DNA sequence: CTGTCCTCTGGC
DNA sequence: GCCAGAGACAGCGAGTCAGCAA
RNA sequence: UGCUGACU
């Protein structure tokens, strides 16, 4: 979160609401969510040596 | 900032690469008249220099 | 030296293992916050020399 | 040397190394010598030179009463900055940390030591304080010197600077290197505007500008008269005074006509109109009266002993000298020498005239040179020196005129009474920028001298250090041709780094090997030597013809006539001997050996110049691999390879260190420069001066006004390895974003961007400012009581929990418009004012500094209170590539509507392909590609210019580093549609870039007004920003408005809204002024005719009737007809 | 300054593996190897860790 | 009981209305206000 | 730095 | 009175934002 | 008002 030197200090209180990741990413629960279609691939002729 | 259609770009030579420009409110209900009916930006579809359209997509 | 907006923000985009199915949304202009809605946490860190 | 161990391809496994925070043993020497020429030319103004100029400084005789008193200055000597008296305790240092906390300057004391003597038998050595002059940072004269990195640390200094700055009020001025002609050499010049001179002057003629140990400059022109005559014009205190040769020349040598006549007939003894005009000058005004030497001294002493200002006790014999000593060709010591300078610049002028020989362009890097801080600060320093001692003496000869003899009393109360002066006068100069001179210095420029060297980033910064101002005058020119970046800049001035608009072509900058000049050296064997390599002395027997001879000079000095077949060998040897520091011949003399044909080419002959102020920059010396230094004008009589395999057996004299030397610091930061057309170079250069980043570590201590910092900045995966030779990631400037180069928003077009919403609101490119404001209230009172004390008077409402007792924000509040900011206290009468916050922007207090008066005596009357203001890329700020490509934020596109790839990633910019074909920045899809592939190997590439052929191609290398990584070789991954959901048909081009945050925000420029303050003298909108002001309409504006036909409209604008008053006229008199109101039935009555049945009220601008007020200031008439 | 806690491209956690990095790469492990041991998969937050400069180290040096 | 940190000393010095405004165990002349604890709210966005 | 005035001046 | 010599003399894009010193 | 930066 931070980094001190002697004699530095942090005093706070943090308050959490619920929320959407629409209105602000912070609110988001996954690092990504995409999808992807199957590939296909299909060999047409025997391919063979080297 | 003041959002303007790309179709009236070539007319100003608006750029949005940081491009200022200022928007005067009529007063009168006498040169709102003239606003809609000379000023309008649809009157000004043609440029005066040669009759050739100035309004495109870009 | 991390400011307070700066350590706001980086304390926004931590994330919190409370399931949000059990609490609900804040009212609009419901500063406080009840049992209902909100969870509160405390930093509260000092730095010395050893 | 000094480019040795330059990194071969960037590195980034030194951030992430154990030792990242540990201040280092000594400081980083690649960063110490950029400011180099600003400080080693003040270390020598201040204690080598000081002495010099001190030591001309002729003794200021006058007369007192019967009595005649000579004041000579001995010696001058300026302390480091110090405690002011002793009334202050524990420390007599002073570190420039503080005057930037308080608001001072870094000053030095600067004191002489006068002798006055009564006829030479009575004297006494009184020592006076003359005044306090600035000091620069690390010279020598500032308690900064000799600390490390770790001692630079506890003092609150950057652990990394350079200063070569001043501190005027703890603002940083950094005078720039101006251009000046070139010093001890004379340019021989084809101005059309000369003939007006006078009756028979043509367009030609030699100027010299002479500079005499940096402590004095003189320009002198000859000119030549269509009659075969030549004149020399000198200036004397800004007037300019035309003396025939002839005059000059015999005063300066007590020679006979013919002596004089066969040195200005040395190269052309068969020309005949030649031979014919040297008799006409030397015959026809001077056989006219005078033919010794001392008649001639004579008699040029009583024409210009008014003029000149001399002693009346002064015979005219030892006026004349006076003349020659101070204005005509300072640098030279002997008589005899300056005949003979004045004879090769003449025998020069004969060759233009005649057309034998090629016009010298004063635009030209080769006939130019720069004028350091050291050479300014001298002389300033040695004109006020001369003026103090006329200014004490004008007090002594003026006070009473008393019998000396026991007034030698008060002679230090005397010395006193004008040794009040010197301080002031010196600030005017670098805190305004402006020169007050009674010579203008040979300078020839009058303002811009010093300018504020402003921190918005590390790359404005080490800019000031290697500007070059042709000067200040070119602003204003209708033809440009100082502004045309001719080939004999190669290697001394960047091509790219100019600025782009009013300043293009004339305010260039150094490129990254060039350096400035500024060791002194004896150059005293070097004549003798120069004898015994095969010159034959000015004094005779040439062993030639003085036409297949070469005319030596050395600094102004003409050795003389090295023969025609032994100087290829002789400039051979010299420049061996400064290549393996042989001899005592300086490492950078230049041997330069324009050779002579029989075309019109430049005037022939060996120079070797030494001085100060040159321009030289490193090249491998082929056939020795020893590291030479050439100048500007050595440059173009030389074969210069840049890549190897361009070298040839007998061309190719020499070779280039690097092939990127021939461009900037800056320029040299640009990744892949030779792939993007030029003028995007030229606007990337002056875009990295203007981008939010980090600017400096040590803040709570720099009481900026403004000061730009970017929170997360990240350092470029792609970067040129110069980058990585001068630090510039302990100050990073911008972060990495993954580009997608697509039009799929429609908000994009036309120059636009668009930015992710999830990058923004997870910190992408967020930032602050810090708006430090000096608040001294010495102002709102004068010498009165203390009016003056932050303080609250117990229980204010107005204060009830703003202010903490101190009439001080607290430290971390919130500040908005209408919230109180101070409360001052009167202490006598007891009352306080609140001063409220008037800024419509929120922000948090983060520091106060309570500072002191200089004494430790003051009272809490002076504070600094420094705002911390949160500007987050908004709609409207403008974001760059390094590559010139600039562009708004036109859209905040939400994370799930953007086009995600196969990968599951989704960019964070999207950037319109259209900028492209215009454009050609062909770098930034390399860059693309190299950062993506470094990203994804932890890799670093360079993106240094000239390092990737035709046959070893970018696009081939990165592809195959991605291909090497699964990606595909052109670099497009296929993306899918974040709203329909499908795979788009093109497969889109996507990678990662380095972006830049520019200063320009809209929050700092926009403006609404609707009715508020006023011009009063024309009662109109009063037309600022900081004010509320309106917009100006304009001629143009309404030219095009009543071009549609619309006339209310333009009435609206320009009368109802603007101005528009019921100015009232006599309808009869038709006259404005005359309507006079009356004593209280209020009538307007009539003064001219008394009648108030005619007075008419009319609907009439307010600028009118100023106009009809000042008509009548002048007697006309505006005799108006109502109706 | 600090480590970005989230990476900017997709809120992937990165502010917990800036010592962790800091240790691989002082055990001599490559940044591609070392990146690839945090579990940083995608190039997007790679740049987030290869590419930091912790200038927190360098303000936490002057006086309190 | 307004404090204020010296500019190299580090010392506390507190100061009113009359006096100087130089600093103990040393003689400079810029001493910085200090934090003390008050209470603002700022929002995570 | 250019082109007309445009008011002398000067010579013829 | 005919027309060179000049030698003054006047003109030189539009808008905008700052800071600093006097 | 001035002057030094900068924007289209
Ligand atoms: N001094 C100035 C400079 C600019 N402008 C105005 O700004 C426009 C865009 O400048 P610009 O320099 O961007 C030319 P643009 O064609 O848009 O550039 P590009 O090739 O990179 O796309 C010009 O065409 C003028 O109308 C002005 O009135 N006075
Ligand atoms: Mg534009
Ligand atoms: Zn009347
Ligand atoms: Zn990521
Ligand atoms: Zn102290």
């Amino acid at each position: 979160i931070a980094q001190l030197r002697p004699g530095q200090e942090i005093d706070l209180l943090m308050h959490c609401v619920k929320g959407i990741g629409k209105d602000h990413a912070k609110f988001s629960p996954v690092a990504t969510a995409s999808y992807r279609l199957l590939p296909d691939i299909t060999l047409l002729e025997p391919v063979e040596g080297e | 900032v003041l959002r303007l259609h790309y179709a009236n770009c070539k007319a100003y030579n608006a750029d949005f690469d940081g491009d200022e420009m200022n928007a005067h409110f009529p007063q009168s209900e006498l040169g709102r008249a003239e606003a809609y009916v000379l000023a309008c930006t649809d009157q000004q579809y043609l440029v005066p220099k040669d009759g050739q359209p100035l309004a495109g997509l870009i | 030296i991390v400011q307070d907006e700066i350590l706001a923000h980086r304390l926004g985009l931590i994330p919190i293992h409370a399931d949000p199915r059990l609490f609900e949304y804040r009212n609009q202009g419901d500063e406080e916050g009840t049992e209902i809605d909100t969870l509160q946490f405390r930093l509260q860190v000092r730095c010395t020399r050893n | 040397s000094r480019w040795r161990n330059l990194p071969s391809g960037p590195s980034l496994k030194h951030l992430t190394d154990p030792s990242y925070g540990i201040p280092r043993e000594q400081q980083k020497a690649a960063l110490q010598e950029l400011t180099r020429a600003h400080v080693e030319s003040f270390n020598y103004a201040v204690h080598e030179g000081l002495g010099l100029a001190v030591q001309a400084i002729p003794p200021f005789e006058f007369a007192f009463k019967d009595e005649r008193i000579s004041f000579t200055i001995l010696d001058a000597v300026i302390s480091p900055p110090t405690v002011p008296k002793g009334t202050i305790c524990k420390e007599a240092n002073v570190y420039p940390a503080e005057c930037r906390g308080r608001r001072s300057t870094y000053r030095g004391k600067l004191t002489a030591d006068i002798n006055w003597a009564v006829n030479g038998i009575s004297k006494g050595i009184i020592k006076q304080f003359l005044g306090y002059v600035p000091i620069m940072v690390k010279s020598k004269l500032c308690n900064l010197r000799n600390l490390p990195p770790q001692a630079l640390i506890e003092h609150h200094e950057e652990a990394e600077e350079m200063g070569g700055y001043f501190i005027i009020n703890g603002i940083e001025k950094v005078i720039r290197m101006l251009i000046m002609p070139r010093r001890n050499f004379p340019i021989a010049m084809i101005r059309p505007k000369w003939k007006t001179r006078g009756p028979g002057y043509t367009q030609y003629g030699v100027s010299m500008h002479c500079v005499r140990e940096e402590h004095s400059a003189v320009n002198m022109n000859l000119h030549y008269l269509e009659n075969g005559t030549v004149m020399l014009n000198f200036i004397y205190r800004k007037e300019l005074f035309f003396l025939p040769l002839g005059f000059a020349l015999k005063a300066l040598v007590s020679f006979s006509d013919y002596q004089i006549f066969q040195e200005l007939i040395k190269g052309k003894e068969d020309d005949s109109f030649l031979r014919n005009s040297v008799s006409q000058m030397l015959r026809i005004v001077m056989e006219e009266g005078c033919s010794t030497q001392k008649q001639v001294l004579n008699y040029l002493g009583e024409c210009f002993r008014v003029k000149l200002n001399v002693p009346d006790w002064y015979p005219n014999e030892q006026a004349a000298e006076f003349l020659f000593n101070q204005c005509i060709c300072i640098h030279l010591k002997s008589n005899t020498e300056k005949f003979y300078m004045l004879c090769l610049m003449t025998r020069k002028l004969f060759a233009l005239a005649k057309g034998e020989c090629m016009e010298d362009n004063p635009d030209s890097l080769v006939n130019q040179e720069v004028l350091t801080p050291g050479q300014l600060f001298l002389m300033f320093l040695k004109e006020k020196l001369e003026g103090w001692l006329v200014s004490i003496k004008i007090a002594f000869d003026k006070k009473a005129q008393k019998t000396s003899v026991s007034m030698n009393t008060d002679n230090l109360m005397r010395i006193f009474t004008m040794g009040i002066d010197l301080t002031k006068p010196f600030e005017y100069l670098f805190a305004t920028g402006n020169l007050r001179s009674k010579t203008g210095l040979g300078l020839l420029q009058d303002s811009g001298l010093c300018v504020v060297a402003d921190k918005l980033n590390f790359i404005r910064y080490l800019s000031h250090f290697r500007c070059v101002h042709r000067g200040a005058d070119f602003a204003k020119m209708r033809t440009t041709t100082v502004r045309r970046l001719l080939p004999e800049s190669w290697g001394f001035l960047c091509p790219v780094h100019t600025p782009d608009g009013e300043p293009c072509g004339l305010m260039n900058h150094l490129t990254a090997v060039c350096e400035v000049v500024t060791q002194f050296v004896y150059t005293a064997s070097i004549p003798a030597l120069l004898c015994n390599l095969g010159v034959t002395p000015i004094d005779g027997a040439p062993h030639r013809s003085y036409s297949e001879c070469y005319p030596v000079l050395l600094d102004g000095v003409m050795v003389g006539w090295v023969d025609k077949d032994l100087a290829p060998g002789i400039a051979d040897s010299l420049r061996h001997f400064k290549v393996l520091r042989e001899k005592r011949i300086p490492p950078w003399m230049e041997v330069v050996l324009i050779p002579m044909t029989g075309k019109p080419s430049l005037y022939p002959g060996l120079f070797l110049f030494t001085t100060p102020c040159r321009l030289v920059r490193p090249v491998q010396n082929l056939a020795l691999g020893k590291e030479e230094l050439i100048g500007t004008m050595e440059q173009i009589f030389m074969n210069v390879a840049i890549f190897e395999d361009e070298v040839f057996a007998g061309v190719t004299t020499h070779q280039e260190l690097f092939p990127h030397s021939l461009l900037s610091v800056i320029a040299n930061f640009i990744p892949f420069s030779d792939h993007n057309q030029s003028p995007r170079n030229m606007y990337q250069c002056q875009m990295g001066k203007q981008t939010m980043g980090f600017p400096l570590l040590t803040y709570q201590d720099r009481s900026d006004n403004k000061l730009y910092r970017l929170q997360t900045p990240q350092s470029p995966l792609v970067r040129p390895s110069m980058y990585d030779y001068y630090d510039m990631d302990n100050y990073p400037i911008g972060t990495n974003a993954i580009v997608a180069v697509i039009s799929y928003t429609g908000y994009d077009m036309e120059d636009a961007m668009i930015v992710n919403k999830a990058s923004w609101e997870r910190g992408f490119a967020h930032g602050s400012v810090y708006k430090s404001e000096f608040i001294d209230l010495s102002e709102k009172i004068k010498q009165g009581d203390s009016s003056l004390v932050f303080g609250i008077k117990p229980g204010d409402p107005r204060v009830l929990q703003k202010l903490d007792d101190d009439g001080l924000p607290f430290i971390g509040a919130k500040l908005q418009y209408g919230d109180p900011y101070y409360s001052y206290l009167n202490l006598n009468t007891g009352e306080s004012f609140v001063m409220y916050y008037k800024s419509k922007e929120n922000c948090v207090v983060d520091n106060i500094k309570v500072c002191s008066n200089d004494t430790g005596s003051g009272k809490f009357k002076c504070v600094c209170i420094t705002m911390r203001v949160p500007r987050n890329p908004t709609i409207g700020d403008k974001f760059a590539s390094r590559h010139g490509q600039k562009g708004i934020l036109s859209r905040l596109w939400p994370a799930e509507d953007m086009p995600f790839t196969e990968s599951g990633m989704v960019p964070d910019i999207l950037f319109n392909p259209h900028g492209f074909p215009s454009r050609m920045t062909i770098g930034m899809l390399i860059e693309s590609m190299a950062g993506k592939s470094a990203a994804l190997h932890g890799l670093c590439h360079d993106a240094t210019p000239f390092i990737f052929s035709e046959e070893n191609s970018a696009l081939e290398y990165f592809g195959e580093m991605l291909k090497a990584a699964g990606y595909n070789f052109y670099g497009t991954e296929r993306l899918y549609s974040g709203i329909s959901g499908l795979e788009l048909e093109a497969d889109i081009f996507i990678g990662v870039v380095y972006y830049q945050r520019l200063r320009h925000m809209v929050s700092d420029k926009f403006q609404v007004r609707t009715t508020g303050a006023r011009d009063r003298v024309t009662n109109q909108p009063i037309g600022g920003r900081n004010v509320q002001g309106g917009i100006r309409f304009g001629e143009m504006e309404r030219d095009a408005l009543l071009a549609h036909g619309t006339s209310f409209l333009l009435h609206d604008r320009l009368f109802n809204c603007s101005d528009r008053s019921v100015a009232h006229v006599c309808v009869k008199c038709g006259s404005l002024l005359s309507p006079l109101l009356e004593k209280p039935n209020r009538k307007y009555n009539c003064t001219l005719c008394s009648r108030s049945d005619t007075i008419d009220t009319v609907s009439v601008p307010y600028v009118f009737r100023y106009f009809v007020a000042e008509l009548a200031a002048m007697n006309i008439k505006v005799k108006l007809d109502v109706v | 300054m600090i480590i970005p806690v989230r990476c900017f491209t997709c809120g992937k956690i990165v502010g917990n593996k800036w010592e962790a990095y800091l240790g691989l790469l002082q055990a001599e492990y490559t940044e591609g190897d070392a990146l690839d041991a945090l579990g940083l998969k995608r190039y997007c937050c790679r740049r987030m860790l290869l590419a930091h400069v912790d200038l927190i180290e360098k303000l936490l040096n002057y006086a309190p | 009981p307004m404090i204020y940190i010296c500019g190299e000393c580090h010392t506390e010095n507190e100061i009113k209305s009359r006096d100087p405004i130089r600093c103990r165990e040393c003689g400079y002349r810029i001493m910085y206000k200090k934090r003390t604890k008050r209470l603002v709210v700022f929002d995570a966005r």
